[PDB]
RNA sequence: CGUGAGGGAAAGGUGAAAAGAACCCCGGGAGGGGAGUGAAAUAGAGCCUGAAACCGUGGGCUUACAAGCAGUCACGGCCCCGAGGGGUUGUGGCGUGCCUAUUGAAGCAUGAGCCGGCGACUCACGGUCGUGGGCGAGCUUAAGCCGUUGAGGCGGAGGC
RNA sequence: GUGGAGCCUGGGAGUGAGGGCGCGAGCGAUAACGUCCGCGUCCGAGCGCGGGAACAACCGAGACCGCCAGCUAAGGCCCCC
RNA sequence: GGAUGACCCCAGGCGGUAGGGGAGCGUUCCCGAUGCCGAUGAAGGCCGACCCGCGAGGGCGGCUGGAGGUAAGGGAAGUGC
């Protein structure tokens, strides 16, 4: 049995959160929590909420046991980009892409 | 009536990209680059179909030569002998005999020396 | 016990039981044909000059077919020359039945 | 040695 | 391209913009521009011989 | 200067090869001997407030 | 019928006394043995040739005035980094390299040719350390 | 956008019906997970279909002594499918992108980041030759008129 | 001499910057990957194939497709090959 | 050859830029259509190692999709990047 959570349209750039996500793929729910807590990155805040919500899903909806949960899968997909103007010199206007992430955490049960 | 592109171009591009599976980077992913790759690929195939006939004959000849010198003569002398004896077994079969049926190959070497 | 036969301008080592794909023969499926013999081998060794007189290799033509397609493609740069041709080679499939020494 | 001068003195442009 | 609503102004200078050279945006090379040899209202009738 | 510029686009391979060193190193952590919680070493435990045997801080 | 392609065979070890033999004329044969083109089942895309052990490679012989005139050459990549070494001196300092260089140049370039080169074991002096493999004395 | 005359965009589609998701759970919210609606929910409103470039997760094969327009021909290994095929590629062989312009380009000469869509030999009238039919010392009507309302006739002025 | 010969009447063109090589001259310096004509050839359009290390025009030879068959051409046959 | 485009046989040609000629494929639309295919699934999309075609392409099959599509023969063009 698996349990998923997705945070869609989080305003952080995908390549950046993925760094944090990579840290907890395949980890126990317990280790992932400790890892995320002392990861000095903005993304850790977002990964944590998705992770903590999928846990809640597992326990509450899917008849899974907290003490057995581990991170079976996790990935970051790109959402639509917020496109903004960055004024450069000599009347030139650049476009900044303020990017977006769709963060998925999938939890399973480690038996035995 | 207006006859816009519609379906046609995409289908022609998939034709090509399908033929380019396995190619490196954009060569299997970009239609433009795939098409260029396939041009070269087709010319290579034509040319190498040709070269395969040569490539194999060379191998046969090398093998036949090794088997000849085991009986104290070289390929050129061997082939001349066979010609004088009127033995018309080709180099493909000769090389097979040279490896698989050494005693028969030995006999062929006999007739070879005897015909001169 | 094997023979080396000549069919379709090419030569092959054949043994009883062998299935051989060769150049298309003008013969009906199921029928049998006799292939020339250049050499016999195994126990007795007889050597053609070029073919051996008594011998023949009996073969039953299983049927006729076309080879899987080869794309023969021609291209010349800076000249807009491109040709695409589809080729399937005709063949005949044979069952080697016996060698007649 | 002083010979010809086959190019004008250059100056940078402005893309946009 | 002359029947299209756009202006006749040259959209940017001929040289030194680093872009392709263009005239007005009514040109058929532009999306939204005029069309080159599209249909114009015409009469398909023709006098077939009475005897025929 | 004369404004150096990339001569060719970097391939997916070549860009990703560059990033073969970009993986995060997980936080190094040790159990606090009092409350058994996981925290970085040589730091006052942020859960119970203990360090070097004594209560130091209000959590 | 398709052409025979051998399964991996136990390679043969071989011993050659280089003494008194002509450098290039010996090298030619050592290469052939290395390529295994003496074998009737030769295959160009695998190592199936012999292992060749050579002794008394310090007593290789050469014609003409090549002791003083043959130059072995090495470029280091640095400015003025072309070093020149005559035969005489190479024999005096690293005699096995003489026979090794000659043979190497008569092997194919590329990954396989490099492997075939490694199956060549050259020694100065009459003794070799590979009696364990029991190499078969060759007369060439 | 421009002082102004003036220039001048982009942007359509849930479902048959809002039945537009009560209520609970994690979350500050956004978002999601169950419950529920529906024939269908990767039809959930950022809504028909949902291609391509592009980014990612999982798996198979493969890669840290090797020389390159990236393929191709051969053989072997491994994985898959059920004397056969498909995927992968270790070694060996061969091998100078595409287009344009040129006497001559892989060319260190032009153009192109990549993908999708738009994008260039037409139409009228007259000519000339060919061709398919009609009539043939003749052939043919134009504007109009009548009729039809996707019906065809009349009309000889004129033209060859 | 029956040939993708030839002649006649029509329809449609493109081309009107050539280039290297051999031979015969001019110009040049009995220079030039020079220049300008003549005869021929090839490349152009055969940057398709073999040879010449590699290389449009030198040698060999005019590629409808297929074959893990045979003979040759130039060039080659000690090893790379 | 036989009766005439039925297919068989024998033979020869079949490198190709500018360019001339021929034969076809596909796109939109019209007649064929008050028809016919279609929720037992239209068009479009995504696969295929299968079939037919020299090729452009045409089928068939599985998934997707959810309401359109239109044959034999002809007609007309905003017809292939
Ligand atoms: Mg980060
Ligand atoms: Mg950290
Ligand atoms: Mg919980
Ligand atoms: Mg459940
Ligand atoms: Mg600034
Ligand atoms: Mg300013
Ligand atoms: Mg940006
Ligand atoms: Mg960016
Ligand atoms: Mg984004
Ligand atoms: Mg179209
Ligand atoms: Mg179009
Ligand atoms: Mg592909
Ligand atoms: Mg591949
Ligand atoms: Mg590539
Ligand atoms: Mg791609
Ligand atoms: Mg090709
Ligand atoms: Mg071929
Ligand atoms: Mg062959
Ligand atoms: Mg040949
Ligand atoms: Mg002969
Ligand atoms: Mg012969
Ligand atoms: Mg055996
Ligand atoms: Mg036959
Ligand atoms: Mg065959
Ligand atoms: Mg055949
Ligand atoms: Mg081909
Ligand atoms: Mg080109
Ligand atoms: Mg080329
Ligand atoms: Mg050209
Ligand atoms: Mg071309
Ligand atoms: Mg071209
Ligand atoms: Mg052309
Ligand atoms: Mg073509
Ligand atoms: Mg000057
Ligand atoms: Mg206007
Ligand atoms: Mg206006
Ligand atoms: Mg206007
Ligand atoms: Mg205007
Ligand atoms: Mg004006
Ligand atoms: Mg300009
Ligand atoms: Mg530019
Ligand atoms: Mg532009
Ligand atoms: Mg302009
Ligand atoms: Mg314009
Ligand atoms: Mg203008
Ligand atoms: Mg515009
Ligand atoms: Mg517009
Ligand atoms: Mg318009
Ligand atoms: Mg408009
Ligand atoms: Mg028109
Ligand atoms: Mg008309
Ligand atoms: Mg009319
Ligand atoms: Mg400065
Ligand atoms: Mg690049
Ligand atoms: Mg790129
Ligand atoms: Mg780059
Ligand atoms: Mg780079
Ligand atoms: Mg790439
Ligand atoms: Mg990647
Ligand atoms: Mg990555
Ligand atoms: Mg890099
Ligand atoms: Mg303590
Ligand atoms: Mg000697
Ligand atoms: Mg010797
Ligand atoms: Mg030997
Ligand atoms: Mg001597
Ligand atoms: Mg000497
Ligand atoms: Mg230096
Ligand atoms: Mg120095
Ligand atoms: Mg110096
Ligand atoms: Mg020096
Ligand atoms: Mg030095
Ligand atoms: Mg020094
Ligand atoms: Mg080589
Ligand atoms: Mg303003
Ligand atoms: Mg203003
Ligand atoms: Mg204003
Ligand atoms: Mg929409
Ligand atoms: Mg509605
Ligand atoms: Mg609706
Ligand atoms: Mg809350
Ligand atoms: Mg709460
Ligand atoms: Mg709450
Ligand atoms: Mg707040
Ligand atoms: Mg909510
Ligand atoms: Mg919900
Ligand atoms: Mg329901
Ligand atoms: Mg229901
Ligand atoms: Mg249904
Ligand atoms: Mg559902
Ligand atoms: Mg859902
Ligand atoms: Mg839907
Ligand atoms: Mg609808
Ligand atoms: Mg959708
Ligand atoms: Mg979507
Ligand atoms: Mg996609
Ligand atoms: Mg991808
Ligand atoms: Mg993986
Ligand atoms: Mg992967
Ligand atoms: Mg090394
Ligand atoms: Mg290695
Ligand atoms: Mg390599
Ligand atoms: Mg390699
Ligand atoms: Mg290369
Ligand atoms: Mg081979
Ligand atoms: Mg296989
Ligand atoms: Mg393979
Ligand atoms: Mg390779
Ligand atoms: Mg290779
Ligand atoms: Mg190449
Ligand atoms: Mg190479
Ligand atoms: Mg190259
Ligand atoms: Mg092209
Ligand atoms: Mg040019
Ligand atoms: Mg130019
Ligand atoms: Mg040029
Ligand atoms: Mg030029
Ligand atoms: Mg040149
Ligand atoms: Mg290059
Ligand atoms: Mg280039
Ligand atoms: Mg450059
Ligand atoms: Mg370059
Ligand atoms: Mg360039
Ligand atoms: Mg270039
Ligand atoms: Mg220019
Ligand atoms: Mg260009
Ligand atoms: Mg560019
Ligand atoms: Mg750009
Ligand atoms: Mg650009
Ligand atoms: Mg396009
Ligand atoms: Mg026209
Ligand atoms: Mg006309
Ligand atoms: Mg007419
Ligand atoms: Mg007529
Ligand atoms: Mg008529
Ligand atoms: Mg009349
Ligand atoms: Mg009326
Ligand atoms: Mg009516
Ligand atoms: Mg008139
Ligand atoms: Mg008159
Ligand atoms: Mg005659
Ligand atoms: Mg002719
Ligand atoms: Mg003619
Ligand atoms: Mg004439
Ligand atoms: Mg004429
Ligand atoms: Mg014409
Ligand atoms: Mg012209
Ligand atoms: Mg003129
Ligand atoms: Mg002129
Ligand atoms: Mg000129
Ligand atoms: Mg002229
Ligand atoms: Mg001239
Ligand atoms: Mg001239
Ligand atoms: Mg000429
Ligand atoms: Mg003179
Ligand atoms: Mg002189
Ligand atoms: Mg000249
Ligand atoms: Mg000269
Ligand atoms: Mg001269
Ligand atoms: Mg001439
Ligand atoms: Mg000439
Ligand atoms: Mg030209
Ligand atoms: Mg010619
Ligand atoms: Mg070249
Ligand atoms: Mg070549
Ligand atoms: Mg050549
Ligand atoms: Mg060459
Ligand atoms: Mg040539
Ligand atoms: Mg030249
Ligand atoms: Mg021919
Ligand atoms: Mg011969
Ligand atoms: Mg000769
Ligand atoms: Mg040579
Ligand atoms: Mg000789
Ligand atoms: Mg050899
Ligand atoms: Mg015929
Ligand atoms: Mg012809
Ligand atoms: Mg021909
Ligand atoms: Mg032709
Ligand atoms: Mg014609
Ligand atoms: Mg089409
Ligand atoms: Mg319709
Ligand atoms: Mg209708
Ligand atoms: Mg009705
Ligand atoms: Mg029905
Ligand atoms: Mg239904
Ligand atoms: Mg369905
Ligand atoms: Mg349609
Ligand atoms: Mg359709
Ligand atoms: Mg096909
Ligand atoms: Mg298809
Ligand atoms: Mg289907
Ligand atoms: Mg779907
Ligand atoms: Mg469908
Ligand atoms: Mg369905
Ligand atoms: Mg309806
Ligand atoms: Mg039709
Ligand atoms: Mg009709
Ligand atoms: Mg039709
Ligand atoms: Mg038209
Ligand atoms: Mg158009
Ligand atoms: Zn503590």
């Amino acid at each position: 049995m698996e349990a998923k959570a997705i945070a869609r349209y989080v305003r952080i750039s995908p390549r950046k959160v993925r760094l944090v996500v990579d840290l907890i793929r395949g980890k126990s729910l317990e280790e992932a929590r400790n890892i995320l807590r002392y990861t000095n990155k903005r993304g850790a805040y977002f990964v944590a909420k998705v992770l903590e919500s999928a846990a809640a899903n597992a326990v509450n909806n899917h008849d899974m046991l907290e003490d057995r949960l581990y991170v079976k899968a996790a990935y970051v997909d790109e959402g639509p980009a917020l496109k903004r103007v960055l004024p450069r010199a000599r009347g030139r206007a650049d476009i900044i892409k303020k990017r977006t992430s769709h963060i998925t955490v999938i939890l399973g049960e480690k038996h035995g | 009536p207006r006859a816009k592109t519609g379906v046609v171009r995409r289908r022609k591009h998939k034709k090509i990209l399908k033929l380019a599976k396995g190619y490196w980077g954009l060569r299997s992913k970009s239609f433009r680059k795939a098409r260029e790759t396939l041009f070269a690929a087709g010319n290579y195939a034509y040319a190498h179909r040709k070269r395969r006939k040569r490539d194999f004959r060379r191998l046969w000849i090398v093998r036949i030569n090794a088997a000849c010198r085991q009986h104290g003569l070289n390929y050129s002398t061997f082939i001349h002998g066979l010609k004088k004896a009127g033995i018309e077994v080709d180099r493909k079969n000769l090389a097979d005999l040279a490896v698989r049926e050494p005693q028969v190959f030995a006999e062929l070497v006999e007739r070879a020396k005897a015909a001169q | 016990m094997f023979a080396i036969v000549k069919t379709g301008g090419k030569q092959y080592r054949v043994e009883p039981g062998l299935k051989l794909r060769v150049e298309k023969l003008d013969a009906e499926p199921g029928a049998t044909v006799e292939l020339p013999v250049l050499l016999l081998g195994g126990e007795k060794t007889v050597v053609g000059t070029p073919v051996v007189e008594g011998a023949s290799v009996v073969a039953e033509v299983l049927g006729h077919g076309r080879g899987k397609k080869i794309l023969v493609s021609k291209f010349k740069a800076k000249v807009q020359y491109r040709r695409k041709k589809g080729h399937r080679q005709p063949y005949t499939e044979l069952l080697i039945k016996e060698i007649r020494g | 040695v002083d010979k010809g001068s086959y190019l004008p003195r250059p100056t940078p442009p402005r893309p946009i | 391209r002359g029947e299209v609503a756009y202006s006749g102004r040259k959209i940017w200078p001929q040289k030194h913009t680093g872009r392709a050279r263009h005239g007005d945006i009514g040109a058929p090379i532009f999306v939204g521009g005029g069309v080159v040899f599209g249909p114009k209202p015409r009469d398909y009738s023709y006098t077939l011989p009475k005897k025929v | 200067a004369k404004h150096p510029v990339p001569k060719k686009k970097t391939s997916k391979a070549r860009r990703d090869a560059r990033r073969s060193h970009h993986a995060l190193t997980p936080p190094t952590l040790v159990p606090c001997p009092e409350c058994k919680a996981m925290k970085p070493p040589h730091t006052v435990c942020p859960e119970c407030g203990y360090y070097a045997g004594r209560k130091v801080l209000e959590v | 019928m398709k052409t025979y392609v051998p399964k991996q065979v136990e390679p043969r070890w071989v011993l050659i006394d280089a003494e008194g033999k002509t450098l290039g004329r010996l090298a030619t044969k050592i290469a052939t043995l290395l390529r295994g083109k003496h074998r009737p089942d030769w295959t160009p895309n695998v190592a199936m040739g012999d292992f060749v052990v050579v002794v008394n490679a310090d007593k290789i012989r050469v014609t003409g005035k090549k002791l003083e005139q043959k130059i072995y050459t090495r470029y280091s990549g640095y400015p003025g980094g072309l070093k020149k070494i005559p035969l005489e001196k190479m024999l005096a300092t690293h005699p096995e390299r003489v026979l090794e260089h000659a043979v190497k140049g008569m092997l194919p370039k590329g990954p396989l040719g490099r492997r075939l080169f490694k199956r060549l074991k050259v020694y100065a002096g009459p003794d070799h350390p590979h009696q364990a493999q029991r190499p078969e004395k060759l007369e060439v």
